[PDB]
RNA sequence: CGUUACUUUGAAGAAAUUAGAGUGCUCAAAGCAAGCCAUCGCUCUGGAUACAUUAGCAUGGGAUAACAUCAUAGGA
């Protein structure tokens, strides 16, 4: 090619939008912004595949143009605006707010969150070093920078971050222990706590994550993402808690419920 | 079967089960290890000192006796030949039949003895080499 | 030349067993004939078997109890794991209720049910039945 | 009167091997044969056990460069050591260093005759001295059990007749190993 | 000694010159002889850190970085200039036969003058940087043959 | 402060295709829908999972096997 790409083909598009194979030649490509295209929700298809508000893409125009959504607190008037993990949605007319996590399958839920809850997001510290003037300077995984960060905040933190301020009400330090939760392979959605960190020189660092139940898997350090001191997250979860279940049991579960 | 040779033959010595000395050998240790140390020092090679230590001496085995090997106590008192034994008689048949066909060049069967005998000479010269039993650079012609 | 050992063994207890022979003798014996044996042992496919040490290579007498349908080697050693251990039986034994392949893992040799019931993979020996 | 024997380490003797000490004291000149050779004598470690023939039979350990020595005396002190300690077959049995095998990160020659089998077998050559080994044969039983075979010198028979069953004692308890004699 | 060229060689950021001459100052400080540690838990020799050599190529010394696969092998060719050919052996899987063959690659390093190898030699190899039309990797420890 | 093969487990190995869970498009090839006594709504509705040579990364194992050594150990 001898530029960027313009077009999503429906085929390759991330496998959880669930999109469907004959809806069309196309998919959304997600604009850049704070998250990546490969692990975001843009704004189309969590107005009209997901909430139902709209049933087209020309109704999704029609509703971002009236300035009804806000992302993180702001206004987005772009269909493809990449939403991503942890960013709050927020539509100050019907009154509700949702939190974008992941579910144990891989795939973002919109998680109702109170007023409250909505004041604030869950970044992860990308690196800290010193910028121009010599004034440190944090960065995010979801693109912000913020000067003059805790001189106790290092890379792969977790920073609670006021959206209304601006700036960094509390953080986590990646520590052995802390509740986490996986957003980024085979263990997308997973909740659990940190048993031990396996460094390795040259290559990516592998995490141990041990969940409530019992269960015990392994991800490497970009996919970890830290959600509260210890064992209870700052966050509320989406009804599975991050405890991912096992097909027997999810057809235990869907035979239950049938049979009552 | 034979390296070069389609004869199989199977005849060999066959060691006594017991490792240790008959009662009947009353030869001290040093004793068969100085008498090892003169018969190398007139120039016999192990093969030969230990032919005689089994039939002028009441030295059924060394191994049994010392506890060594003759090419070990050899090693040890500083009188190992510098060719290895076995490479030194190869190299003398050879040296041998080169001679003979010098003088006939119409043997053609010791033509063909000699490609064999140097074919040998190969094998364990490579074998001596990678055992570091020779120079690095030791070369037959 | 003796290049496989344990092939000789298995292919002179094979041709003892169908002339009827009660009693087998095995040279060279080895740690991995011992080993095997004992498996043929365990599932009751031989009986007593005698180490005789002559300061060598060992010889092996092994008793016989007409048990015996075949047994052979697999040469090469073809690397098996646990996913193919199916595939090998199918190839290798008369059916699936009945006969053995023998693997070398690093848990140790074993029979392929008791490889299965470790989740060990490994090589492959032989097979019995 | 703590001279004959050495612990390897300054490990506190226990009261049977004082008392072989104080037997080995009182034995160092009491005949012609009994002196000059208990001057180069040094004991390690003596235990004493129980055995199936309703006696009993107490082991002797040996720095193992005296090993020799001890030999040429074995006969003989095994008599008078007996004569100290009636009943206890007593059995001379040197020291030797049993090491872990070498792991793919060491570069090791480990010696042979430091290796558990070498060990084993220089050990049961021991125990059983005054006969000499003819032949060795192992039994690999049904129920797994691997019963070992040794076969005695026909000569010396009286002089191993009746210590066998200790023998086997002392072998299953200081080695692990079943052991039964034969004299062909 | 190491002026073999038609240009002075000299250690990029070293300032020779100092007046203010000091041994007790970290490297590449004070007119000291600038060295690194490559890291990957790899020694720095201490022919590296005690040499008069001059190479931009060297992995200790020079301005390259260790970054990427790390290689061993067996050395194959040592007739260029600071570079050798390095032959790596693997057993290739035919899956037809379910056996294996017998395959080769010749990687060229660069070797700085810290090293000296002999066709024959064990070397473990880092990538590097492109340094010629075929080098991307630099040796970075030597084990003899024997 | 000897490697490697081999094996085990883990992470990856796009989607679509394949295998396969659910679901009465009237069936089916399909599709990724839908279902609920009828509900100004609800089921957080669902939109699983498996497979994926070889090569690469990591974990445990060392039986089998390969290579390198392997009495100046001149050892500590
Ligand atoms: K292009
Ligand atoms: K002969």
């Amino acid at each position: 090619a001898r530029g960027l790409k313009k077009h999503l083909k429906r085929l390759n598009a991330p496998s959880h939008w669930m999109l469907d194979k004959l809806g069309g030649a196309f998919a959304p490509k997600p604009s850049s912004g704070p998250h990546k295209a490969r692990e975001c929700l843009p704004l189309i298809l969590i107005l009209r595949n997901r909430l139902k508000y709209a049933l087209t893409y020309r109704e999704v125009q029609s509703i971002l143009m009236q300035r009804h959504i806000m992302v993180d607190g702001k206004v987005r008037t772009d269909k493809t605006y990449p939403a991503g993990f942890m960013d709050i949605i927020s539509i100050p007319k019907t009154g509700e707010n949702y939190r974008l996590l992941y579910d144990t399958k891989g795939r973002f839920r919109l998680h109702s969150v109170r007023d409250e809850d909505a004041k604030f997001k869950l970044c992860k510290v990308r690196s800290v070093q010193f910028g121009q003037k010599g004034i440190p300077y944090l960065n995010t995984y979801d693109g912000r920078t913020i000067r003059y960060p805790d001189p106790l905040i290092k890379a792969n933190d977790t920073i609670k971050l006021d959206l209304e301020t601006n700036k960094i009400v509390d953080f986590i330090k990646f520590d052995v222990g802390n509740v986490v939760m996986v957003t980024g392979g085979r263990n997308t959605g997973r909740v659990g706590v940190i048993k031990n960190r396996e460094k390795h020189k040259g290559t990516f660092e592998t995490i141990h994550v041990e969940d409530a139940q019992g269960h015990q898997f392994a991800t490497r350090l970009g996919n970890v993402f830290t959600i509260g001191k210890g064992t209870k997250p700052w966050v509320s979860l989406p009804k599975g808690k991050g405890i991912k279940l096992t097909i027997i049991e999810e057809q235990r579960k869907r035979d239950a419920a049938a049979q009552a | 079967g034979r390296m070069h040779s389609r004869g199989k033959g199977i005849s060999s010595s066959a060691l006594p089960y017991k490792r240790t000395p008959p009662s009947w050998v009353k030869t001290a240790v040093a004793d068969v290890d100085e008498l090892i140390t003169k018969a190398a020092k007139k120039g016999q090679m192990p093969s030969q000192i230990g032919v005689l230590l089994r039939d002028q001496h009441g030295i059924p085995l060394v191994k049994s006796v010392t506890g060594s090997k003759i090419l070990r106590i050899l090693k040890a008192h500083g009188l190992a030949p510098e060719i290895p034994e076995d490479l030194y008689f190869l190299i003398k048949k050879a040296v041998a039949i080169r001679k003979h066909l010098e003088r006939n060049r119409k043997d053609k069967d010791s033509k063909f003895r000699l490609i064999l005998v140097e074919s040998r000479i190969h094998r364990l010269a490579r074998y001596y080499k990678r055992t570091k039993k020779l120079p690095p650079t030791w070369k037959y012609e | 030349v003796r290049v496989s050992v344990l092939n000789d063994a298995l292919k002179s207890m094979y041709n003892a067993e169908k002339r009827g022979k009660r009693q087998v003798m095995i040279r060279p014996s080895s740690k991995v004939i011992i080993k095997f044996l004992i498996v043929m042992q365990k599932h009751g496919y031989i009986g007593e078997f005698e180490y005789v040490d002559d300061h060598r290579s060992g010889k092996i007498v092994v008793e016989l109890n007409g048990r015996l349908n075949k047994c052979g080697v697999i040469s090469p050693r073809f690397d098996v794991g646990v996913k193919e251990i199916e595939g090998w039986t199918a190839r290798l034994l008369p059916s699936r209720q009945f006969g053995y392949i023998v693997l070398t893992t690093s848990a140790g040799i074993m029979d392929h049910e008791e490889a299965r019931r470790k989740n060990v993979g490994g090589k492959v020996l032989g097979f019995f039945y | 009167a703590r001279k004959k024997i050495q612990k390897d380490k300054g490990v506190e003797p226990s009261e049977f091997e004082d008392t072989v000490a104080q037997a080995f004291f009182d034995l160092e000149n009491g005949n012609q044969e009994l002196k000059s050779d208990l001057k180069d004598l040094y004991i390690n470690t003596a235990i004493q056990m129980d055995v199936v023939g309703n006696r009993k039979a107490v082991v002797i350990h040996v720095p193992y460069r005296l090993r020799k020595p001890f030999r040429k005396i074995h006969v003989r002190l095994v008599r008078e050591l007996e004569k100290k300690f009636s009943g206890k077959d007593v059995v001379f049995v040197a020291t030797r260093r049993i090491v872990r095998p070498p792991k793919k990160g060491s570069a090791v020659q480990r010696p042979r005759t430091r290796t558990l089998t070498a060990v084993h077998d220089g050990i049961l050559e021991d125990v059983v001295y005054p006969a000499e080994i003819v032949g060795k044969r192992v039994r690999y039983r049904l129920d797994g059990a691997k019963v070992i075979k040794i076969y005695l010198d026909p000569k010396e028979r009286n002089n191993t007749e009746y210590k066998l069953e200790t023998f086997s004692a002392v072998y299953r308890r200081l080695c692990g190993k079943d052991v039964v004699f034969e004299y062909p | 000694a190491e002026q073999t060229e038609k240009s002075f060689l000299k250690q990029p950021k070293v300032f020779l010159s100092t007046k203010k001459a000091d041994k007790a100052k970290r490297p590449g400080k004070a007119g000291n002889r600038f060295w690194k540690s490559v890291g990957l838990g790899f020694k720095t020799p201490r022919e590296a850190i005690d040499g008069t050599y001059i190479d931009k190529k060297c992995p200790f010394t020079g301005t390259v970085a260790i970054r990427g696969r790390i290689i061993a092998g067996t050395c194959h060719s040592a007739k260029m200039n600071r570079t050798i050919i390095v032959r790596r052996n693997y057993l290739h899987f035919v899956k037809k036969y379910q056996r294996y063959e017998k395959r080769h690659s010749n990687i060229p390093a660069h070797i700085s003058p810290c090293f000296r190898v002999k066709e024959g030699d064990h070397v473990i190899i880092g990538q590097c940087r492109p340094l010629s039309k075929t080098v991307r990797f630099n040796v970075l420890k030597v084990v003899p043959a024997g």
